[PDB]
């Protein structure tokens, strides 16, 4: 009964247990004669057998079957608009997957699936090449060229029906765009086969807020066309009469709580059926009753359309269940961080109520920190009880940390051979660690600052911080003061609310500058509380130990944080000496930026950014000449050279230099300047008042793929520094640097495009009340960070 | 050829630095993987993605001799394995000699190197390989005792008196023999006292009474 | 290496068993099952070479 | 001083819902109406609380605890109330 | 002293402009130049014989844009350039700014035989000071053109490391100074540079690292630049650089750019930006 | 996309039109797809414009032009179109339009300006064929609707079975002895009385059944002409269909389907399909079936037989005069420049033909 010659030559080739273990031909074959469906067809032809032939006798035993060629990795080559991701599900869902050989048989399973793929154009035969590979063994590789069958073009969209509105304005209205302005990049004609449940759900919201609320289509809709350039779409709106809404009352008791939901629901008498406002009055169940105890809520409401006195009303229902009580919280995903430093950006405890204002709340808090970016909600309930609700968290914990020598721009302040070890937070305790030794054309300014956000309950941060400046102000616009400088302060932050971050703390300043060129702005605050120094050379050493009390305010209501839309940024800054330092004085700085938009997708934003700022001595002494306001280039007035606004430079007549230089912007020298010297060199001032009127409209040069890096804006500062300490009798013939002056106003272009080597601030703009002594600059970017 | 691999398999990596003998796996399984002499050198993919420190890519074949092999005599043998390839990712190298205590951490990986042990000791009274997870077991029974101990440490750095009840009863009910419980009852007391109810609290009064420790 | 272990074998190392009572009386754990191991241990041996072929 | 942000413990408490509560009722009509506690205290016999602790910002604490012991029938479901807390 | 470094730093500023293949657009070999996310901030000094010394920080910004056809890469986009050089010998202190703009296409063929298409118009404003000399400003609003055109060729000698040489023709219409303390002419540069790229790749598993050099030579036919004419030049350039992108890294390597003897030699341009994310 | 343009094959010059007027009718046509056809009755040559406009011209020339307004919608800032696409045919002395706007317009030839209307469901696509009083207009949703001659008092719609994935409704229905077959948009004959419909018999016609990945086989814009007793319709890749008038249920398809219009003369039924090939089919049998795949993908139009040739289009404006027993004689013109869509008629010895830029001319050979 069994048969021994079974086994043909080179069938044990590829496979030696799949093409030959497979069939019960061996140990076990019973049937004999009517073989059909026993061991050929029941599982030997899964594996490799689609022949036709039955297996006979040996004495006409002709099958000899051969091992067919296997399959390699296909790359798909002539890649036209597709990717090879999307491309990898056609082998083994419909088709023959990698190891198994093709049968030369089941290639039509292979080639119909491919076609079949192509549903987002509509290609019903696309060009596949069912070619035979020229090789015959080996890993072979199989010829795929995918091209393309029709084109993408629309004809033309009409619409019909108007009994009430234009034509026009529903074009607009919808996500069809035909038409390219000279402002923007959009209104190509493309056609998508998922977009057609886009355009047609605001169509019936658009005339549902007209009061028609018997909106419907006459059993028609957009036939199908798979792009044969004969498309023809018909959309024949009905409309009725505005009706009038009436109020709603309350069928049933909401919780006990149906006292509280009349006044919101109740609307003014003479509103008619609205659309866009039965949308937004289903979910006002979770402002005021939902933030109780419950998290799964059912309301309903029907329309009861009355076409008789035209008056529509409806009944609100609830199906609430158990009070909703809430139990222990998971956290899962905690590798790099503890799970104690993401516990109290939460507002939502165990053993409490679940409030819908306590979720979301510490779903805000949780992705600010920059830990991670990916933060969700799974309110999942436990199948014992119907009470006792879990909330589980999710997180990414991405990495951060930098390191790089990144030089700098080259317009502002000159190429910055910034190291920047910026060892960032830590290994999960939350300590916002940061070390930035960068070196600029100007400075040398270092840092290491260890800051803990939580060194109390609730909210209070303790953090020290360590710099070193060693700035030398020759480079920097100005004229003296090569300045070295370095300290310590700690600062402990107190917020009192969700949006103020109220601080204070103390810290050490030392300062020793020397080469200081005399002049007038500085040596009436060397002659106050002080001795006289040496007018007769440079080098003119003035050492300063202090110990300044430091405090702030910052109001930071913003939605965004990145490129904000609406809202106010407010930022304040003052210092004062303690009793017991060396010198005696104060400043404040005062930042506000203020966005407003003036449109609905937050696209038109206007942004009032403005910059005060003001400082004087305590009695009898003088604020130093290193601690002033200075308006420059593109960070107060974008327009100006780096610190240039404010008051000049009015130089001492003496022999003071060192070698006999020629000018080295000081007179009674070898030119023969002896009296009226004076230069264009800014010192800085006690004041300073700086405003700037910005809009944020979008620019026509990218609207592709991406448009939240590309910021383009334009603008219109305006700025003005200056003394309030400056004699103004003693000094005749000079410009009086005592009161506020002209103010000098810019107005130009910006743009806010990300770079992969940090951010790309560019603002060009143009001077339009440049005066004498302030000197202008055009292109003025900012990359490297 | 099946005798071009075992003439080198006694010359295993302990001559060869790091890529000698690693591609020589790959050899036979490509050809045919119904050999007599290929058999073991084909499900050996567990290996390759567990030697080059990739412990989530060496995750997904771990399920692969519970369907294909119900009736081997090592099903008992590899349910003791399978916790070495979970606890790696319990604790990580950076805090390792940095002094950091790793019990406050994800303990998700913790079950998974549990799940395997607990049908170990419940599956057959007497195999062959449980005496070394009795010194392992005891590792992964006060790391995860601890990790409830520091929630329940801050709900009492909060205020929050019947948060922290809700996590000491949940280390009263599964953790018998553990260091964490020690700690864990004079978070109980602090609680009761200042809530007003004290009808139970007079017999969770006392902690210290013989372990003075 | 075919039998060998390798990549981070710091799992070795632990800290010893520690036993308390319930001088309190009758607090006892009773509910056990999701994070505790089982009453019973076993009886088994050391060793290295895991055979890793499923 | 520092804003504190809210601090709920415990179960909501409703006043309708505490006053129909008699002595003897069933474990299944008093988690049924009020709900389940999140109190459970396994020492010797199997007694609920029904604490409404709440702390707004600078308003200092509340506490309205409850005492409801039961037995293996689940009956003397005597009423202490604690609606002042000290 | 007044035509041979007072009138002659046009020459210069016409040379700080010219670079290699990777420098001018990047790295857009075995590279995706789909988006238009690259920068190349360059920054380094130079001195030429007579006391001179230059400092400039020649920064890149642009977007490309990436066609495919049968066997020919053709990679177009454009790039806005900025560059500030501190020029200051001994008596004057240069303080320009060339803004300017341009836009590039390649010719990739399949044996690597590119013909690389370069034009770039630049305008630079001068603020000079002759220091010790009793002048005052000198500021020039001229202006540059670039009409470079690279061809080289690429020679596979091992799967991972390539040798590749070079031949580049750059033209130029600039005209120099004005009003020089003089008029000027419209006569064309013609700076042109041979050699050899020895290139040494390798990879690993998910890693790879770059490890280039190179040895190339300039030499211009055409050279009468007269604001008295300019000779002949003839200098190596040996470019030895490193690049390495790790998924948790972005570079590795230095920039590594020194010039051999001549009339200016470019001492240093080091532009390394190892940073890690851990 | 997947073919390009073929080269031109030799040509053949026996006969060359010399006088072609070129009267710049409507302000263009542009790239839309309709059924504007031009009409000739009484030496009155009728031309109309999507814009709203129908000016009227003469054989010789093109002369006797009146300019009317019956489509502007609009008397406050400006005027709007229509979008006229039903088609200009003459009954009576009254010219029935459509519109796709779901507007019916009766253009009077007295002067044109009275022109009574009525609202309609449905669009108007196919070409209104007038018979016995009533104005068949088939939309493109199925449904068929009668107009009278004078004012249109009862409207009875019937509608069939019609899926989706469809195309067009251009298919124009005429009448044959009371019968009205209708062109079905599913796949379907329709032959039923022009009184309400009520009886509807389906017969599937085409190889839907039989494939299962496709797009667009349901939908045929042709016409069916009813000579000896034999009905002629079609379908999209399969054949006709040529049963009885008594509504029989035998059927047999050959091969080779068509979307263009056909005319019935004689034995050699002309036949133009997607293909751009001319071919002739007999009756049964098919005997000498000569093919023309010369002239592929060239956008032929319909085509009519003008002094013993086959005159088609071309997507640049050429010419074709195809031969009517074997079509190996080509005859090229040029008399267009832009292209030709509209299919062309042939009445009264004056070849009608209509260009993309809204002209007509006259070719007399």
């Amino acid at each position: 009964f069994v048969v021994k010659d079974i086994h043909f030559e080179g069938l044990q080739r590829v496979a030696v247990g799949a093409a030959l273990l497979s069939m019960p031909v061996r140990t076990g074959d019973t049937v004999n004669d009517e073989d059909i469906s026993n061991t050929i067809r029941a599982l030997f032809a899964t594996g490799n057998f689609e022949d036709v032939r039955v297996l006979r006798d040996g004495d006409t035993l002709l099958v000899q079957v051969k091992e067919r060629p296997t399959i390699a990795s296909i790359t798909f080559s002539g890649n036209k608009s597709v990717k090879d991701d999307m491309l990898k599900q056609n082998l083994e869902a419909s088709g023959v997957r990698v190891g198994e050989s093709l049968d030369r048989t089941t290639i039509a399973d292979i080639e119909k699936g491919l076609e079949d793929f192509y549903y987002s154009v509509g290609k019903y035969s696309a060009s596949v090449k069912a070619v035979v590979t020229p090789l015959p063994r080996n890993r072979v590789d199989l010829k795929l060229v995918f091209q393309e069958g029709v084109s993408a073009e629309i004809q033309q969209i009409n619409i019909v029906g108007n009994h009430a509105f234009t034509t026009d304005e529903l074009i607009s209205h919808f996500q069809l765009r035909d038409e390219v302005p000279w402002w923007n990049v959009v209104g190509d004609r493309k056609y998508q086969k998922q977009k057609l449940a886009g355009d047609l759900e605001t169509l019936r919201s658009y005339y549902l807020d007209r009061g028609y609320a018997r909106f419907n289509i006459d059993s028609t809709q957009v036939s199908l066309t798979p792009d044969k350039k004969g498309i023809y779409v018909t959309v024949n709106i009905t409309e009725g009469d505005q009706y009038k809404l009436s109020g709603v009352e309350v069928s049933g008791n909401l919780a006990g709580h149906s006292a509280e939901i009349e006044q919101l629901t109740k609307i003014e008498p003479g509103e008619l059926y609205n659309g866009t406002k039965v949308t937004k009055m289903e979910d006002d169940i979770k402002k005021l009753l939902g933030r109780y105890g419950y998290a799964y809520p059912r309301v309903q409401s029907m329309p009861e359309i009355n076409d008789a006195d035209k008056t529509v009303k409806l009944r609100v229902n609830v199906d609430a269940g158990n009070r909703f009580y809430v139990r222990k919280i998971r956290f899962e995903g905690n590798d790099t961080s503890k799970d104690a430093v993401l516990r109290r950006e939460m507002r939502q405890m165990e053993g409490a109520w679940l409030g819908s204002d306590l979720v979301d709340q510490g779903k805000e808090r949780l992705n600010r920190l920059g830990f991670f970016e990916t933060v969700d909600t799974d309110t999942q309930r436990v199948p014992g009880s119907p009470d006792q609700v879990d909330v589980v968290y999710k997180v990414k914990e991405r990495n951060t940390g930098s390191f790089c020598f990144g030089i700098g721009y080259g317009t502002e302040s000159g190429v910055s051979f910034q190291a920047g070890v910026q060892q960032d937070n830590w290994l999960g305790t939350g300590y916002a660690v940061g070390i930035n030794g960068t070196k600029n054309d100007y400075q040398t300014y270092a840092e290491l600052s260890v800051t803990n956000p939580y060194f109390t309950v609730d909210g209070v941060s303790l953090g020290g911080r360590l710099f070193y400046n060693d700035f030398q102000a020759d480079d920097a616009d100005l004229s003296d003061y090569t300045n070295k400088s370095y300290g310590t302060d700690v600062t402990l932050g107190f917020p009192i609310n969700e949006y103020n971050s109220l601080r204070a703390g103390l810290g050490y300043v030392h300062n020793s500058l020397s080469n200081m060129q005399p002049q007038v702005a500085m040596w009436r605050y060397l002659y106050s509380m002080g001795e006289h120094p040496s007018t007769s050379d440079q080098d003119n050493s003035f050492k300063t130990d202090d110990f300044t009390f430091n405090y702030g305010w910052t109001y930071n209501k913003l939605d965004r944080g990145y490129f904000p839309t609406d809202g106010s940024r407010v930022n304040l800054t003052g210092k004062v000496t303690i009793p017991g330092s060396d010198n005696e004085y104060y400043k404040v700085t005062l930042d506000t930026a203020t966005y407003v938009p003036i449109d609905d997708d937050h696209k038109w934003v206007v942004l009032g950014r403005t910059r005060w700022g003001y400082g004087d001595g305590l009695g009898g002494k003088e604020m130093p000449f290193y601690e002033n306001f200075y308006a420059g280039g593109s960070s107060t007035v974008r327009g100006f050279q780096s610190n240039t606004i404010g008051p000049k430079a009015v130089y001492f007549p003496h022999q003071a230099s060192n070698y006999d230089p020629d000018y080295d912007y000081e007179c009674a020298t070898q030119d023969g300047a002896k009296d009226l010297c004076k230069s264009d060199d800014a010192v800085g001032g006690n004041a300073m008042a700086v405003a700037s009127l910005e809009f944020i409209t979008p620019t026509p040069f990218i609207s592709d793929k991406y448009a939240n890096s590309v910021r383009t804006s334009f603008f219109w500062d305006m700025g003005t520094v200056w003394d309030t300490n400056w004699d103004s009798s003693q000094y005749s013939g000079y410009p009086d640097y005592s009161d506020p002056s002209n103010i000098r106003m810019s107005a130009g272009i910006a743009l806010q495009w990300m770079s992969p080597l940090g951010p790309l601030v560019f603002s060009y703009a143009q001077p339009f009340k440049k005066y004498d002594g302030d000197k202008a600059e055009q292109f003025q970017f900012n990359i490297g960070k | 050829p099946p005798n071009e691999i075992y003439a080198t398999a006694q010359q295993k990596l302990q001559d060869g630095n790091w890529r000698q003998a690693i591609t020589q796996l790959e050899a036979l399984d490509n050809r045919y993987p119904f050999g007599p002499y290929s058999q073991q050198v084909q499900l050996d993919l567990i290996y390759a993605y567990y030697k080059n420190a990739d412990l989530p890519l060496a995750q997904a074949a771990i399920d692969r001799f519970i369907r294909l092999n119900p009736t081997h005599p090592n099903i008992d043998y590899v349910m003791y394995m399978r916790g070495l390839t979970n606890m790696a990712l319990d604790d990580s190298a950076l805090q390792g000699f940095f002094g950091v205590d790793r019990s406050d951490r994800d303990p998700q990986h913790a079950r998974a190197a549990f799940s395997d042990f607990s049908k170990l000791v419940r599956g057959y009274p007497n195999s062959q390989y449980t005496t070394d997870a009795t010194k392992r077991l005891v590792f992964l029974k006060d790391r995860l005792a601890k990790y409830e101990y520091s929630v329940a440490e801050y709900y009492t750095e909060r205020g929050a008196w019947v948060a922290v009840v809700n996590r000491v009863e949940g280390m009263l009910r599964d953790y018998p023999d553990t260091q964490a419980t020690r700690d864990a009852l004079p978070l109980m007391e602090n609680a009761y006292r200042q809530m007003q109810m004290n009808a139970q609290a007079e017999k969770v009064a006392k902690i210290i009474a013989a372990n003075s420790s | 290496y075919k039998r060998q272990v390798s990549g981070d074998e710091a799992y070795l190392e632990a800290a010893p068993l520690a036993e308390l009572h319930a001088p309190a009386g009758m607090i006892l754990p009773v509910t056990s099952g999701d994070y505790a191991i089982p009453v019973t241990n076993g009886s088994g041996a050391v060793g290295k070479a895991l055979d890793i072929r499923p | 001083v520092v804003y504190r942000p809210d601090i709920n413990q415990g179960n909501y408490l409703t006043a309708n819902d505490v006053s129909k509560i008699r002595v003897g009722m069933t474990q299944q009509q008093v988690a049924y109406a009020l709900g389940t506690p999140l109190m459970s205290d396994p020492f010797g016999t199997n007694t609920w609380f029904y604490v409404f602790r709440q702390q707004p910002g600078h308003e200092g604490v509340t506490q309205q605890t409850l005492t409801l012991t039961f037995n293996s029938s689940g009956v003397l479901t005597n009423i202490d109330n604690k609606p002042a807390l000290s | 002293r007044n035509a041979a470094a007072l009138f002659s730093v046009d020459y210069k500023a016409f040379l700080n402009e010219v670079n290699n293949l990777n420098k001018r657009m990047g790295d857009l070999r075995d590279i995706n130049g789909e988006a238009g996310a690259w920068a190349r901030i360059m920054s380094g000094t130079g001195s030429a014989s007579g006391g001179f010394s230059d400092n400039y920080t020649h920064v890149q910004v642009g977007v490309d844009k990436k066609h495919e056809l049968d066997g020919l890469d053709l990679f177009t986009g454009f790039t806005v350039t900025h560059t500030d050089s501190s020029a200051s010998a001994d008596v004057f202190s240069g303080k320009t700014k060339s803004v300017g703009a341009g836009l590039y296409a390649s010719a990739m063929f399949d044996s690597g035989a590119y013909i690389d298409l370069i034009g770039k118009y630049v305008h630079h404003d001068n603020e000079y000071t002759a220091t010790f000399a009793g002048l005052g400003t000198r500021d020039y609003s001229t202006h540059s053109w670039y009409a470079g055109a690279e061809a080289g060729y690429r020679y596979h000698v091992t799967e991972d490391a390539w040798i590749e040489p070079q031949a580049e023709l750059v033209y130029g219409s600039v005209s120099g100074k004005q009003f020089a303390w003089m008029k000027d002419k419209d006569y064309n540069p013609l700076i042109g540079r041979t050699g050899v790229d020895v290139g040494k790749s390798f990879s690993g598993k998910d890693w790879k690292v770059t490890a280039r050099a190179g040895l190339g030579y300039q030499f211009d036919l055409l050279a009468n630049g007269e604001t008295i004419k300019g000779e002949k030049d003839s200098r190596m350039l040996m470019s030895v650089g490193l690049n390495a992108e790790i998924r948790d890294n972005v570079r590795f390597g230095l920039e590594f750019e020194k010039s051999a003897f001549g009339k200016y030699n470019v001492d240093n341009a080091v532009n390394a930006n190892f940073c890690y994310s851990f | 996309d997947v073919v390009k343009m073929s080269p031109l094959p030799t040509v053949e010059n026996q006969f060359t039109p010399t006088t072609a007027w070129s009267t710049s009718v409507g302000s263009g046509i542009g790239n839309f797809y309709s059924n504007l056809h031009p009409a000739l009755a009484d030496n009155v040559v009728y031309a109309a414009d999507r814009a709203g406009l129908v000016k009227a011209l003469n054989a010789d020339d093109g002369k006797e032009i009146w300019s009317v307004s019956l489509a502007e919608k609009d008397g406050w800032f400006s005027k709007e179109p229509a979008l006229l696409s039903g088609g200009v045919t003459v009954s009576g002395g009254h010219v029935y339009i459509g519109s796709e706007k779901a507007q019916v317009y009766a253009l009077n030839t007295s002067d044109g300006t009275v022109a009574w209307q009525t609202k309609v469901a449905g669009e108007a696509l196919s070409r209104p064929v007038v018979s016995d009083g009533l104005v068949l207009i088939h939309t493109s949703n199925g449904q068929l609707q009668a107009l009278n001659e004078a004012d249109g008092a009862v409207k009875w719609t019937v509608n069939l079975d019609m899926p989706s994935l469809s195309l067009r409704g251009e298919s124009a229905p005429t009448t044959a002895f009371g019968a009205a077959v209708v062109g079905g948009d599913n796949g379907r004959v329709s032959a039923v009385l022009m009184e309400q419909g009520q009886m509807i018999w389906q017969q599937r016609i085409s190889q839907a059944t039989g494939s299962t990945e496709i797009d667009r086989l349901s939908d045929v814009d042709t016409t069916p002409v009813v000579v000896n007793g034999v009905v002629f319709a079609l379908a999209y890749n399969g054949n006709l269909t040529a049963l009885d008038l008594r509504s029989g249920q035998i059927m047999w398809k050959r091969e080779l389907g068509s979307v263009n219009d056909f005319i019935v003369d004689g034995n050699r039924i002309y036949l133009v399909d997607q293909n751009d090939r001319v071919m002739a089919l007999t009756i049964d049998g098919g005997v000498t079936l000569w093919t023309q795949s010369d002239l592929l993908h060239r956008l032929l139009t319909s085509p009519v037989l003008y002094n013993g040739n086959l005159v088609v289009g071309d997507s640049e404006g050429y010419l074709h005069w195809i031969n009517v027993e074997d079509g190996r004689f080509v005859a090229q013109q040029k008399v267009d420049s832009s292209g030709f869509q509209t299919e062309p008629v042939a009445a009264d010895g004056k070849l009608l033909i209509q260009a993309k830029d809204g002209t007509v001319y006259s070719i007399t050979r």
